């Protein structure tokens, strides 16, 4: 234990598993126990350990990870992204806390905000993890960035902590006290974002949760999803005419509204429909026309689906023969008149 | 997860151990309880408090409250654990093996539990249903120094447990975590520090 | 509104601009869009010519001032110069401001005074070529619109886009510009008429002070002196009329910040410390000093924005240090005396240390070293800074002594060990003082009030066992340099240290132990320990502590028998001897005669609902002398003599249980100190069986065998 040298290329001195304690000072060290080791050997670094920073531990250097890396991620180039690591940094200081967050949480039981923060917690380590790769565009950087501190901040809000500014490039810049009518502002947008934030958790969280499916009482469109259809064809003509008319009454954020329809004969699909796009939109009413050519001799079996399209599967409509509840209703009333356009009152 | 996972089984020390000081506060905080065989005008809510001492259980006959727990001095104020011999679950109860008219019903067999002191007198409990049964099993086998028997005690271990590992594998992502021990080259016999210490 | 990009990128046409020719002799133009704003002064006609352009025809000169007007003036005027006739063209478009718009127009002037005043601003900052003219044409607009008093707050929002933009050409602008500015802030400060025009000031002075702070636009230091010179004392004035809490306050106190953290000594101390009269100066540090103070306590800001709270605790520290500064350089020795505003200076000072310690500083185990590295490690400064402060003051600490030993404790108390160590020997510099005010007297006065303080203070929960080995070690230490007084300073020092053990012994049992007869126990113990030390003020509120935990437990006979503990102290006389016999519940004149008339009263009462007849006739007695000898209330005596025949009905009539008594051999060596190998032979309650008193006793302590 002699030629012990100053560095500070140790900042992130890391474990693997249990070390064992064949030194008095060691334990059973769990899996990240950095290390700010004050001192150097070829193979063997004896430093600080975060547990117990005023006790000394002897590390080899096979159980330690050459990490030349810093606090500061940009002076080496060891940001895989300029401007973030400051992010990941504070995010581990800030699971370094959740550490006592769920030390304490179980002495006594307010088990709701507990259950979601399983749930949000979970959300926080799984946007980390993506992030440590960084082949994400750099668009879905900034969200993350956007969200990562929303979550931060909203953890220092239901407990009772501190506040967080510089939603940009690494909550630094701002809090690097160099100015103060910019702070003095900062303040208030982050504290209009808790107020804001609170107001819409209060909402959402406890009326709008049970103000739907659950509870009798009146409420806005949500997934009782109703769309309307009308299906004409013409013997004589051997054409279908299609109406997506309108599909309203969407769930939350319903995200690019559009629809889709497939002739389909079998297994495979033979023809498919396009249709124009448009943005997010509770009631949207294309009424669009696109014409399949199949005969009456032809019509006594296909697959005529149908989906609404949001990004995620809302559901699914397929009327034939074969149909359900909702759909044999407009199968007897397309089958019985071939001339008009019959619209219809349909959920999937 | 194989030394993930033995470096998770290994390490008890802390995690049960706050586990059953939360099951004292759990018996401290108190509730209303359940008696025996409440037919003629006999009351069926009642208390049995621990103390914030955690040694001594405040209890007795007591009343209809609508709120839950009276804070006083009741019928049967000590229940010492310095000599309790065990408390039976199951089908070990001398309350429950009645051939009289104080027989028990059947769908209540998962209530089941008695503390048994004197070695010839029983304090029985009823609980409403299986979780805080088991919660109040919980709190009496810690009472002994031993095991936990909920099935909310093994939810929450393994979820606490499997959260602190998850905390801890911070430090190491983006790197592979070898299982081989790695070795042990040699040192310097000197303690010749080179650099001061602090 | 709704398009965002592509057809907004024609909005700002880079298109039209680019791709065309725009060369030609627009000035023309310019000229008569001046007669279309203004000769066509009328109803509807002008109604619509002029508000249907906000800006937009100017905001195409925006680009123009280049690409139209540059060219042609290069291309085609190159040697035909021109560029001074557009400064007489649209000084006319300035002189029909000045007349139209102020003298005979009379209605839209509400309307368009409102928005005419919008366009400049809006098209002056691309035209940066010919920046004296600026000037010109600018306080000219200084010259126009002085107003009637309507504090439309528009003017306002005109400077606000003003100083936005061409502050980069910073030099000549910022300062032939700000005069108005100032002219009419300091309106704002005190006219009856603030109300308005509060939000807009404070936009405006966020802003001015935010573009001035930016470190590469344009140097700043002697603007930011004359900004200094002419409205701190108006800003400091703003939050005497701003004072109340309810308003955007927060606002201004931020501006205040700014602008007190942006300028350093070299512009502070040049002539804000250096005005007129002495007592008119007096009165603005007073100002200062106690609005720092009422900010500081009862703090603006939400108590969960640690940073801005700390970058305000420091500017406040450079705003208290260059002030102090001032201080001693004007108001020491060298000024004459009335030089009791030090007592603002330092109860501001404690009133800020006493805040962000070791729970908040401590909440993550980094936190400490977060707030110990970013800001340092505040409350260290400040104490260095007091510490030095009370070496200054020297000679004249005599006169401010006594009042000044409580809130010094509020620093000694702080947890962490360096500031304490400094602190402390504040304490012997007291002593020091009082020993040369000892020709008439000792430092009994110091003691007195420390001793007091102390042990409000210590009860309350802030020392511990390290700060009494401490303190002891620093004042023994102190008290070895000097002469024989400091000996009995020594013997001082050890009653000190014995009032913080049964202190601190005091303090853990009540919150540990929750039993309440351990706390009876214990309170007792300082209650004799008060006795013997013999400190009567503090002995009564400690009584009365007793009391309450009887009066809350209703064991009548002991509240009354102490209270009668507390009563038997007074005297039957008239003069009130002592004023330290008013309790804190409710405090004004009462002789000595009413007070026992009020303590017998209840005690008879106590005595009385607590089956223990026989006092409460004793006392009874002794009322009832006293009423029909010295003060003849003798329908006192009625109701009096009424109550004394009850008591003697009740003793005969009825009759009561007797108590069972027990005796109670805490054996062993693991209990207290108090406790340890002695019998307390405890009174017990009516019918109590063995088996339940040896139950709670067993409740009372771990252990429980026989």
């Amino acid at each position: 234990m002699a030629r012990w040298i100053p560095t500070k290329r140790q900042k992130y001195g890391v474990a693997i598993y249990n070390y064992n304690a064949s030194q008095d000072v060691e334990l059973s060290l769990q899996i990240g126990d950095t290390v700010h080791i004050l001192e150097m050997y070829e193979g063997w670094y004896r430093g600080y350990t975060l547990q117990n920073k005023s006790k000394k531990g002897i590390f080899p250097e096979t159980y330690i990870h050459l990490k030349e890396a810093t606090v500061e991620d940009l002076g080496q180039h060891e940001t895989v992204i300029p401007g973030e690591l400051p992010l990941v940094q504070e995010l581990t200081s800030t699971l370094r806390e959740w550490a006592v967050i769920w030390r304490k949480l179980y002495v006594n039981n307010k088990l709701t905000l507990f259950r979601q923060l399983q749930q949000m917690t979970y959300s926080l380590i799984e946007w980390r993890s993506q992030i440590l790769s960084g082949t994400l565009p750099k668009d879905e950087l900034a969200e993350l960035k956007k969200k990562v501190t929303a979550k931060i901040d909203h953890g220092n809000r239901m407990l009772g902590l501190d506040l967080v500014v510089r939603d940009d490039n690494g909550n630094i810049l701002d809090p690097d006290e160099t100015s103060t009518i910019a702070l003095f502002k900062a303040h208030e947008v982050a504290s209009k974002r808790i107020e804001e934030k609170i107001q819409e958790e209060k909402s959402i969280l406890q009326n709008l949760d049970l103000r739907g499916q659950s509870i009798f009482s009146t409420i806005h469109t949500y997934g009782l999803y109703v769309n309307f259809k009308n299906f004409v064809c013409n013997i004589g003509e051997d054409a279908e005419l299609f109406m997506a008319l309108y599909d309203p009454d969407q769930s939350t954020f319903i995200s690019e509204n559009y629809l889709i329809r497939w002739g389909s004969n079998g297994m495979p699909k033979e023809i498919e429909k396009l249709n124009n796009l448009q943005a997010v939109f509770t009631d949207l009413s294309s009424m669009d026309l696109i014409r399949p050519r199949v005969s009456l001799v032809c019509q006594i079996v296909r697959v005529g689906h149908m989906e609404l399209k949001e990004g995620k599967k809302h559901t699914c409509g397929l009327r034939r023969p074969f149909g359900v509840a909702v759909m044999d209703i407009t199968d007897i009333i397309h089958g019985k008149v071939d001339d008009e356009e019959k619209q219809h009152f349909i959920p999937f | 997860s194989r030394p993930i996972l033995e470096l998770k089984e290994k390490i008890q020390p802390e995690i049960l151990e706050l586990i059953k000081q939360q099951r004292l506060n759990r018996l401290v905080e108190g509730t209303c309880f359940r008696k025996l065989n409440a037919r003629r005008r006999q009351d069926k809510f009642w208390y049995c408090r621990l103390s914030p001492n955690h040694k001594v259980l405040h209890y007795g006959d007591l009343e209809e409250s609508p709120q839950g727990e009276v804070p006083h001095d009741s019928l049967q104020d000590k229940l010492p654990v310095a000599d309790i011999k065990a408390v039976v679950t199951g089908k070990d109860c001398p309350h429950m093996k009645e051939k009289g008219a104080l027989k028990q019903n059947k769908e209540v067999l998962e209530l089941a539990f008695s503390i048994l002191y004197d070695s010839n007198c029983q304090l029985n409990f009823i609980a409403p249903d299986k979780h805080e049964y088991c919660i109040w099993t919980d709190g009496l086998n810690a009472l002994l120094g031993k095991d936990m028997m909920s099935d909310l005690t093994r939810n929450d271990l393994d979820t606490l447990l499997s959260m602190e590992i998850k905390l801890r594998l911070l430090d190491l992502e983006n790197i592979q975590i070898p299982d081989a021990p790695p070795p042990i080259p040699k040192e310097p016999s000197n303690y010749d520090f080179v650099y001061d210490c602090n | 509104s709704l398009i965002g990009d592509i057809k907004f990128q024609h909005f700002n046409p880079v298109l039209e601009t680019y791709i065309y020719k725009h060369f030609s002799a627009t000035l023309a133009y310019v000229k008569l869009s001046k007669v279309l704003n203004f000769y066509v002064a009328n109803a509807d006609d002008s109604s619509k010519t002029e508000l249907l352009f906000a800006a937009l025809k100017a905001l195409k000169y925006l680009f123009r001032f280049i690409i139209q007007s540059r060219v042609l003036y290069l291309r085609f005027y190159g040697q035909s110069k021109d560029g001074d006739e557009f400064n007489n063209s649209i000084r006319q478009l300035f002189l029909a401001f000045n007349m139209l718009m102020d003298r005979p127009l009379e209605e839209a002037v509400k309307i368009k005074g409102a928005a005419l005043k919008y366009l400049p601003s809006i098209i002056n900052d691309v035209k940066l070529v010919f920046d004296p003219v600026e000037l010109s044409v600018l306080f000219c607009k200084f010259i126009q619109s002085i107003p009637d008093n309507q504090l439309v707050r528009q003017k306002l929002n005109c400077m606000t886009k003003i100083v936005e933009s061409t502050l980069f050409r910073q030099s000549e602008c910022r300062e032939v510009l700000l005069p108005l500015l100032t002219d009419q802030l300091s309106g704002q400060l005190d006219d009856n008429s603030n109300k308005p025009d509060h939000e807009a000031s404070s936009q405006l002075l966020s802003n001015i002070l935010e573009v001035l702070d930016r470190k590469d636009v344009g140097a700043t230091a002697v603007h930011i002196q004359l900004i200094m010179e002419r409205l701190l004392r108006r800003i400091n004035r703003t939050v005497i009329g701003m004072n109340r809490q309810s308003p955007h306050i927060g606002s201004f106190v931020a501006c205040m910040i700014a602008l007190l953290q942006q300028m350093d000594d070299s512009h502070y101390s040049h002539y804000i410390s250096t005005f007129k009269t002495r007592q008119d100066i007096i009165d603005f540090l007073m100002e200062t000093f106690i609005m720092f103070k009422d900010l500081i306590g009862k703090n603006v800001y939400a108590k969960d924005w640690m940073v801005m709270n700390m970058t305000q605790n420091r500017v406040f520290l450079r705003a208290i240090n260059q002030f102090a500064e001032v201080l001693t350089r004007f108001f020491m020795d060298q000024a004459s005396f009335e030089l009791q505003l030090w007592n603002n200076y330092f109860h501001l000072a404690v009133a800020f240390l006493t805040h962000e310690s070791l729970q908040l500083e401590t909440f993550s185990q980094a936190k400490r070293n977060k707030i110990v590295k970013k800001y340092g490690d505040m409350r260290k400064e400040i104490g260095f800074r007091i510490r030095d402060m009370w070496y200054n003051l020297g000679p004249h600490k005599i006169k401010f002594i006594p009042s000044m030993v409580g809130p010094i404790l509020e620093v000694t108390l702080t947890p962490e060990v360096e500031l304490r160590k400094a602190t402390i020997p504040i304490f012997f510099d007291m002593m020091q003082c009082e020993f040369n005010f000892s020709g008439n007297g000792n430092f009994h006065m110091f003691e007195n009030e420390l001793i007091t303080k102390l042990d409000q203070e210590v009860e309350g929960g802030r020392g511990d066992e390290q700060y009494k080995v401490l303190l002891e070690k620093l004042l023994l230490e102190h008290c070895r340099k000097h002469k024989y007084l400091s000996s009995s300073g020594e013997v001082f020092a050890l009653l000190v240290s014995s009032l913080l053990e049964n202190l601190l012994d005091y303090r853990t049992i009540i919150m540990q132990d929750e039993s309440k007869e351990n706390r009876m126990s214990c309170t007792v113990n300082v209650l004799n320990f008060y006795k013997e030390k013999k400190r009567e003020d503090i002995y009564i509120r400690y009584l009365y502590k007793l009391r309450d935990l009887h009066r809350d437990c209703e064991n009548y006979t002991e509240a009354a028998y102490t209270l009668l503990l507390h009563a038997e102290l007074l005297q039957w006389s008239d003069k009130p001897c002592v004023p330290h016999l008013l309790q804190r519940d409710s405090y004004y004149v009462y002789t000595q005669q009413e007070l026992k008339e009020k303590l017998y009263q209840e005690i008879i009462s106590y005595f009385d609902k607590g089956k223990m007849w026989e006092k409460a006739i004793k006392l009874s007695k002794e009322l009832a002398e006293t009423y029909e000898s010295k003060v003849f209330d003798y329908e006192g005596l009625g109701n009096l003599l009424k109550k004394r025949a009850s008591f003697y009905e009740n003793i005969i009539k009825a009759m009561r249980p007797q108590p069972e008594y027990f005796a109670v051999g805490y054996y062993g060596q693991g209990f207290p100190s108090f406790l340890r190998n002695k019998i307390f032979i405890y009174r017990g309650k009516e019918y109590e069986r063995r088996e339940d008193f040896s139950l709670r006793l067993l409740t009372q302590f771990p252990n429980a065998e026989k």
